């Protein structure tokens, strides 16, 4: 249930 | 105090922090201060100082975010909130590109590194916008144009109450007359705070933030020979960052609620969103 997926996306690359 | 392999490394984390911080964000405070000074051989700042400046800056200078296509508000208040908003998430990256430079931060749990990013981000911006101001105003669109504190602070309410706390506190953290060297290390410090909400494996965040410690408090001690306690002071004031945070989403949803000729990029809901 994520919350934060652009910051969880930004983190990702 | 010794010059051995521990302080060594210290230093040698310092400067990694430092090269990283000059790499990741555009406008450092040497320069900011140069430009506030004259002391620049760039242009010079366009100034807004009233409704006419404003009018004619949004001409004159070139705001990397609006484009003749779009439309955007028809009050300035909002006008200004809305390339805030664009500059607040262009800092989220910078801040996410720097944090990933910390030594072991990529190396810690993905959602733990959510959780740092989602507190740090904030905090980190006002201390950084402190760079960018004086008491008469601060420096915008990163650094062609300079908008007065009065200006900011005529605003119609809500919007005239945004900025004046910021400036409050820049003004007290200004005097401490911190350089980049010192901001790149304190940064990582809030970044690395192990007492964030949420987080789940605590121990490798603290063994970070208590490296960083040291070479924070080394490097102030190298670097301020002429004022004792800026370790101590220095530290209080990542207290007062998170009281100017909680008041700024508090205010905010003065905004949210009683306006809505404007909305928050998502990213940005993503941050205040379960906050304090
Ligand atoms: C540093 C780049 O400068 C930006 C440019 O902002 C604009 C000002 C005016 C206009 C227009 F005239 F078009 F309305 C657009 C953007 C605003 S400076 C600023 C001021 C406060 C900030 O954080 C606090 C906040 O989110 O309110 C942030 C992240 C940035």
């Amino acid at each position: 249930t994520e919350r934060h997926k652009i910051l969880h996306r930004l983190l990702q690359e | 105090m010794q010059l051995n392999p521990e302080s060594a490394d210290l230093r040698a984390l310092a400067k990694h922090l430092y090269d990283s911080y000059i790499k990741s964000f555009p406008l450092t405070k040497a320069k900011a201060r140069a430009i506030l000074t004259g002391k620049t051989t760039d242009k010079s700042p366009f100034v807004i100082y009233d409704m006419n400046s404003l009018m004619m800056g949004e001409d004159k200078i070139k705001f990397k975010h609006i484009t003749p296509l779009q439309e955007q508000s028809k009050e300035v208040a909002i006008r200004i909130f809305q390339g805030c908003q664009f500059r607040s998430v262009e800092a989220v990256q910078e801040i996410t590109e720097y944090a990933k430079s910390i030594p072991g931060f990529v190396n810690l749990d993905l959602n733990d590194q959510v959780t740092l990013l989602k507190y740090g981000v904030h905090e980190i911006i006002y201390t950084m916008l402190a760079s960018l101001m004086n008491k008469d105003g601060v420096l915008i669109s990163e650094g062609q144009g300079f908008m007065t504190r009065e200006f900011l602070k005529s605003l119609r309410k809500p919007f005239g109450d945004f900025m004046e706390p910021k400036f409050e506190f820049a003004v007290k953290f200004n005097a401490l007359e911190l350089d980049d060297s010192d901001l790149a290390i304190f940064i990582a410090v809030i970044i690395l705070s192990g007492d964030r909400p949420g987080l789940l494996n605590v121990k490798p965040i603290e063994d970070i933030q208590d490296n960083l410690l040291q070479a924070l408090e080394l490097q102030l001690k190298l670097n301020h020979p002429e004022s004792s306690q800026l370790f101590a002071k220095l530290l209080q004031k990542m207290t007062d960052l998170r009281q100017i945070v909680t008041e700024h989403v508090q205010l905010l949803q003065v905004i949210k609620k009683t306006e809505t000729d404007m909305s928050l990029h998502p990213l940005l809901q993503e941050i205040y969103k379960d906050l304090y």
